[PDB]
């Protein structure tokens, strides 16, 4: 709760901003609107476009790439709501911004944003943002 | 014995005694030299080959057999999506049931039918060894059982190290033993953040032990068709090369003009691309991917033509979902995606990029 | 009591060690049933609104609906649908007005109905559960509309088209009872039995006057249709029931929630939906507190509970928090729904014992209606 | 600040929920969306309905019949909300009920609700 | 000391007294002028938003805007209008599309064109104040586009239409500078020059590369059109500054907002809006405090005052609240606006002495961005 | 003195010699039996008056004098809108300004000039007595003045008690004497809360002192010609009453139409209603205000006759923005609205009230 503190993750509590895989989410927390860690809330639409971090998983410490993937097509849930910006850089690096409505691909046009989910795509660091 | 079975597969694979005419063996498409694809120019350039009759080219292009033996056995899954087996229409199970194939094939090593093949390898004492030591006393006199058996050494031999050894740039960059260039780096987030890590990576979500860039499952992508393989191919212009609907028991329309998603492992030294080989260039290949998202005029050109790409050979069943992904790639991306493929290719065939 | 978000936690780190794929997707909720509650969100009169759908054995959200503004949500007692009627306008608050009501996949939350009510004819007022009612066959959606006079709009929901307005007396709510009948209730303090057709002057027929014209009957009075039975209690706590099962109105005694030295001292109920009617159990609950007279849609801490026959207090409960509005599950051993305004949480308890067992927060910015389904 | 005690009415301060006229609002005070006691904010539309209540005015003993009026056509202010319900009568006697969106007459048919002016109209 | 809403009530008092009538009616807002401040809530994403409009001299809110989705608002400097480029769906947040344009008189608020944008072509983000942009002649409107690739459209207010979007390389903001050009920020560092007064493609030119590839600029850099100096923060609060008043790129020393010492001691900029300019004062105002580097859209409490031509500072302000976003009036004696998104509050400081004058609070769920107009 | 002149003021209120052929005072159409309005049935009902010579109707429903001195001296407000004034379209300034012209009108009492009007007053001792008293020697000797002096008188007189007296059952209400019954306390509050009060209330806000139910602005409400009163006052079938525009001075096209608001106070017993006296019941006058808010079809019908209300004489500049207030009156609340404005009558003419 020091807000300008470094962030510290856990691998104890999806539903709660520290944790580790959510470290350049920007939005709502999908588990708390009827989705999961990985999945959509039903009525939503999953975005096929991404951005990437590589978020620390305090456990094993290994590093994770993490493309979160935006729930599209409903007004924002207003649960759980977070924002990480850990390794996140401004928009014209738009692969590691996090402002962007990121709910490009989403079906039936969809392009209102109500959550996010974190799911694992590889193993990885980046030279801006390595642990 | 797993060693003696892929041994015995080696000696097959650069035999010429398999072809009809003894003119040419696996080896002569999958030249190892060129990760076992297939360098000669015939009368398409290189997106088709020649067989054994000097004259009969085929109507796909010469897919590298490297990393083949990754590819899960051919099955539906709970989705409804086929995935897996051999062929760019996984109309081959796995290795085993493919490797008879281009035996038996007339456009491509001819030999006319299985006993002919068993004689050819009866006529070498070696084979006589070799095979009896792995398959019992007379296997070569049963055509039945010699075929299978040559079918099954080579799968065996394609399963070896050797054809997947997970060495490129890449591998050693996910073991932490190098990093990626910023252009590679930027490639590989371009890669895993727009669509193509939709189709060419092997799980959703997770960290996949031996990656190969691809998820095995099958898609239009709307490809045209290649006018001179597909003059090459003799098949006629009234051909339509279905895809995977084209395997025997398969029959859901949803699935013609379908093909396997291929390994991008090797494919910067692989060209020409697709399943027709219709792009010289890796970048063009790239590129085709802007016709689906890109509203400038020059996304509906083919750069090696300065013509239109052309409209898809199969107009039906296109992974419009995947494909339309509301997002083009600059110049500056796909630079840095050929960048990226670049680090899959395999330590061995570094030298070929130049 | 590991929390949802542990649980999960340590579900995706056992899936992660095991390297264990999955496909991220659209998920579908559960299936409904007894236990399944929304909550309605009105926003405190904002242009646009939230509908949160929770299973209350788990306390989850297991989904969300977006509505316009102050919509009239209804769900149909035997699960197979919910629905809305709605409001929406062309530049957020301003410009076109367009009614509509959606139907909803109650798995999916898809809409599969999405009906133009034309002339912009609902009655926009802070939310009443009564003002937009389903027959019981489910086929049909009646709406109250105010202005220029009361009517009440009848939506066919199996042709998925608007049929007709339908003039009625000065009269307000409405209580279906059979696929072309509901009752209302008129300023004179009769009810009104509208009997409606495709086309022609509905039969309406009052009953008796059954309240004095200083008694006032709160905006929020309980309705099982499965039961027939309305329980409309009074700013005092006296609650009328009217059984209208017969298909007409059969006036039953009168039972008082509180006892005369509780209201001497101060007691009367207060909130918005003050009352709730458990069917099986033939139970009344009923939101109340000490408060003045005229703060009657303050909340309140406390429910009684009372047998419906008898008038006979069976608990009064101490909720521990602020609730605006009550409602119940209507299975065995059921859940008694407290919804905070002020705390955007509904807490979830025993009904028998009073104990909160869970709580679900951040519902919205002032949700205030809950709803449930009688699949028994 | 009990919500329950009986309210009292204070004649100092109009943006705060206990200003005496204000004793059957429900909505926002107008005057804190850039409107003022008796007047609409810019943008938004005086309704012609309107919804009485007796208030109690402490400065001079005497109660007034404020017949409030909303200011419609924009989303909810969301300053200085306030619900009091003095004399507030259910539905079905519309003329003393506050929950009903009072926005009719309003210029080019205005419904959404923004916030509640409170002007005197009579002594009662 | 009396505050306004007292001071309202005794003047409703003595017109009672009085006999004094009045007709209730619809108010203006007072004449634009240096110290009205506008306030943007995007809402933390919502589907619809409001701006308050806000006399920064009294601390009063003047007036409201509704908007869409994460709109970008625009005030001509001088004073003459406002506008915003908006989006809106036909049911909330699903369905059909329509982004808009709506240009609104600044005294009575009413909307005097509403120019629809086709195919959607608005780039929704989290509100980046020169990711739309007026030309100093107010008639143009220029808005961002990411998607299928960043292009700009140009909006002709004076004619009340869209026109058409223009192909850019792979750039992001838009500062005008004249009636047909303005600049951009590249991916590979240098700015773009976009010169659109011919029709066809534009004339695009880039300057060199002004800032290495591990040097990153903040998406709030501050922007004033009558100075043509565009203030640009990076991460660690160094700052880039360019002229562009000859109409080309001119770049001006760099200057750093904190000591080496400040820096190895944690001191970063962040928040939202981080940096101001006075044109008058060539003032840069930066928002700072200790801080994680990956914590940079973090509330800040401080702000540091330095001198444009020289780098010098002039001040560090606590200011006593978590501050988001800052701004400036463009006045003598200016104000200092300091918005936090967390409290809904602005507070308006005197920005010579750093001390908080007044605050205006509820300003919305999330507001997060302060627009002035420069009128001198 | 301010006695004295309102005691010549009604002296003359009541002499016909005021009239050219002698038949006829202020007070045969406007009858104090009557709350100062004209009993006497003519070619069209009660609609229109018959002048002295027996055979000319006017064009306009005869007013009461009740109340009218509470109206303002016509002016502009800031606002733009026009108030106050006399006759239904406020073209004479104020009650001293009014008094003198049903004198000379020919369609009235028809005296030629000023000069014969002198003359009857100095046939009779009595004025020249009263007259002498309050104006000086000589005053009836000289037209202009003996005219302007009479016009004087009769203003006095309009402005006693005896025309205002505010002893109605509203006001003994208001006083606290007694209560509404609960139809008229509905009545009431329909009244307060529906748009009648957007006219027929002295003030926008606030709590006026004599209220007459009257903001005395001037509104174009969209009635229909009186066809039978049209046809008896001769002014032709192509003839429109413009209201306010006919006002000298008034050259506002925005202002044809409009009649100034008049004053609910006795209207129960006033029949029949509006300018041209259209309406024979007060009931019709409530329901008309339906047309502009009831989708009903029987909203567009006028009761009285079975057929559409008619097009407005006037199709331009009707208040809209007032009249269609979206809510109609269902027909328990016109009942409250009658019985309310029954309230407002004086209680000298309670007994008027039964018939
Ligand atoms: C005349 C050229 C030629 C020769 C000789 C040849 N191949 Fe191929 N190979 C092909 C072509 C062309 C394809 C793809 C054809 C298709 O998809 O229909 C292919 C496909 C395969 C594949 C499928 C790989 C994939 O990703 O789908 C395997 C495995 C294979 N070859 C192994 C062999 C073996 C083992 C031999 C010797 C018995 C052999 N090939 C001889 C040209 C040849
Ligand atoms: C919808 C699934 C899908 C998506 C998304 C997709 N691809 Fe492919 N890709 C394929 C399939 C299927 C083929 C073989 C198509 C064929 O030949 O019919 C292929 C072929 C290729 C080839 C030629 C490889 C060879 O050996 O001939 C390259 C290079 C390629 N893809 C790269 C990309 C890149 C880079 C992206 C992202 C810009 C991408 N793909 C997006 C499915 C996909
Ligand atoms: C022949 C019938 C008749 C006689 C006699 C008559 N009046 Fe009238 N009175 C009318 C009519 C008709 C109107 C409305 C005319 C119009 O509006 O143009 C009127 C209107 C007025 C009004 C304006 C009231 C209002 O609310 O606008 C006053 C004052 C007035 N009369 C006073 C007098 C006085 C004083 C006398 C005697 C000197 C008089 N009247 C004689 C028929 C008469
Ligand atoms: C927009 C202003 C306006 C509104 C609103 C309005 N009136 Fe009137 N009313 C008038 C005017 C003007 C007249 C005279 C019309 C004319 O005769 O040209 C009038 C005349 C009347 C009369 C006839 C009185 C007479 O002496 O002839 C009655 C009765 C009446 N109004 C009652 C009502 C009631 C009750 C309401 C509310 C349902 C109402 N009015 C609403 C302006 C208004
Ligand atoms: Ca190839
Ligand atoms: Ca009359
Ligand atoms: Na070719
Ligand atoms: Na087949
Ligand atoms: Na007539
Ligand atoms: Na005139």
């Amino acid at each position: 709760t020091d807000p300008r503190a470094k962030w510290v993750p856990q691998d104890n509590d999806i539903q709660a901003c520290d944790y580790w895989r959510h470290c350049s989410i920007d939005g709502n927390i999908c588990d708390c609107s009827g989705g999961s860690l990985t999945n959509c809330p039903p009525g939503t639409k999953l975005a096929t476009a991404s951005w990437v971090a590589s978020c620390y998983n305090p456990t094993d410490g290994q590093s994770y790439l993490i493309a979160y993937r935006d729930c599209c097509g409903y007004n924002v849930s207003g649960r759980c709501p977070c924002l990480n910006t850990e390794g996140e850089l401004p928009v014209y690096r738009p692969e590691f911004a996090n402002d962007i409505i990121w709910c490009f691909g989403a079906e039936d046009d969809a392009m209102t944003y109500h959550c996010t989910i974190s799911p694992i795509v590889g193993k990885a660091s980046h030279h801006h943002h390595h642990h | 014995a797993d060693d003696a079975l892929a041994a015995l597969g080696a000696q097959l694979f650069v035999d010429p005694a398999l072809s009809r005419n003894a003119t040419q063996s696996c080896a002569t498409c999958h030249d190892p030299a060129r990760a076992f694809t297939d360098p000669r120019e015939g009368k398409a350039g290189l997106a088709v080959s020649v067989g054994d009759d000097g004259q009969s080219h085929g109507d796909r292009n010469t897919p590298t057999l490297g990393y083949a033996a990754l590819v899960p056995a051919f099955h539906r899954d709970a989705n409804g999506k086929y995935k897996g087996g051999q062929f760019w229409d996984g109309r081959a199970d796995d290795l085993k049931q493919q490797a008879g194939q281009p035996m038996l094939n007339p456009v491509e090593m001819a030999m006319p039918d299985r006993a002919a093949v068993a004689a050819r390898l009866r006529d070498d004492p070696a084979y006589r060894t070799g095979f009896e030591a792995l398959f019992g006393k007379g296997v070569l006199d049963d055509p039945e059982r010699a075929f299978d058996a040559a079918a099954e050494a080579l799968a065996a031999y394609q399963a070896t190290g050797e054809f997947s050894p997970f060495d490129s740039k890449y591998d050693r960059v996910m073991r932490g033993e190098e990093k990626f260039t910023p252009l590679e780096e930027f490639g590989y987030t371009v890669f895993i953040t727009f669509n193509c890590r939709l189709c060419h990576m092997q799980r959703k979500q997770g960290v996949a032990e031996r990656e190969t860039f691809t998820n095995f499952e099958y898609h239009n992508i709307g490809l045209p068709v290649n006018e001179t393989a597909r003059e090459a191919s003799g098949l006629g212009a009234d051909h339509v090369d279905h895809g995977l609907l084209a395997r025997p028991g398969i029959e859901d329309p949803a699935q013609s003009g379908r093909f396997k998603v291929p390994s991008l492992r090797n494919v910067a030294v692989t060209g020409p691309y697709m399943h027709n080989g219709v792009f010289t260039d890796l970048r063009t290949a790239i590129l085709f991917y802007n016709k689906y998202t890109s509203r400038r005029p020059e996304a509906k050109i083919n750069p090696e033509t300065g013509a239109p790409w052309g409209e898809p050979e199969v107009a039906r069943n296109l992974s419009l979902a995947e494909l339309q992904s509301g997002l083009m790639l600059d110049d500056g991306r796909v630079d840095a995606l050929v960048a990226f493929l670049e680090t899959l290719t395999d330590r061995r065939y570094e030298p070929l990029l130049e | 009591q590991e929390t949802q978000g542990q649980a999960a936690a340590r579900a995706a780190a056992a899936d992660l060690a095991a390297g264990q794929d999955d496909e991220p997707r659209i998920l579908e909720a559960p299936a409904p049933d007894a236990r399944r509650v929304y909550v309605n969100d009105p926003a405190h009169f904002a242009a646009v609104t939230q509908q949160f759908v929770i299973d209350g054995e788990a306390g989850r959200v297991i989904g969300m609906i977006d509505g316009g503004f102050l919509p009239n949500p209804v769900v149909a007692d035997d699960g197979s649908f919910i629905a809305h009627a709605s409001t929406v306008f062309s530049r957020i608050a301003r410009g076109e007005r367009t009614d509509y009501v959606e139907v909803f996949d109650p798995v999916t939350l898809l809409p599969t109905a999405d009906i133009e009510l034309p002339d912009a004819p609902r009655f926009l007022v802070g939310t009443y559960p009564w003002m937009t009612s389903l027959t019981p066959d489910g086929k049909t959606l009646l709406f109250y509309q105010f202005s220029p006079a009361p009517a009440v709009g009848v939506v066919d929901l199996e042709g998925k088209a608007f049929k007709r307005m339908l003039d009625v007396p000065d009269c307000y709510h409405i209580f279906p009872t059979a696929p072309d009948t509901f009752f209302m209730h008129c300023r004179d303090g009769s009810l009104a039995k509208v009997a409606f057709g495709t086309e022609g002057t509905p039969e309406i027929t009052h009953t008796e006057v059954f309240h004095p014209e200083d008694e006032f009957l709160i905006n929020h009075p309980a309705y099982s249709q499965k039961a027939g039975r309305l329980v409309w209690p009074t700013y005092t706590g006296k609650i009328h029931q009217i059984d209208l099962s017969s298909g007409d109105a059969k006036f039953l005694p009168a039972v008082e929630a509180l006892t005369e030295a509780e209201r001497a001292d101060g007691w009367r109920p207060g909130g918005w939906q003050q009352v709730a009617y458990h069917r099986a159990l033939d139970r009344i609950y009923l939101l109340v507190d000490q408060r003045d007279e005229w703060r009657h849609k303050t909340a309140s801490r406390f429910v009684v509970v009372l047998d419906a026959k008898t008038g006979e207090r069976l608990a009064k409960f101490e909720m521990g928090h602020e609730i605006d509005s009550i409602n119940v599950s209507q299975d065995e051993k059921p859940l008694l729904y407290a919804l905070s305004t002020g705390d955007k949480t509904l807490y979830i308890h025993d009904a028998e014992s009073g104990e909160e067992l869970r709580s679900v927060n951040q519902l919205g910015h002032g949700p205030q209606v809950i709803t449930t389904a009688d699949m028994g």
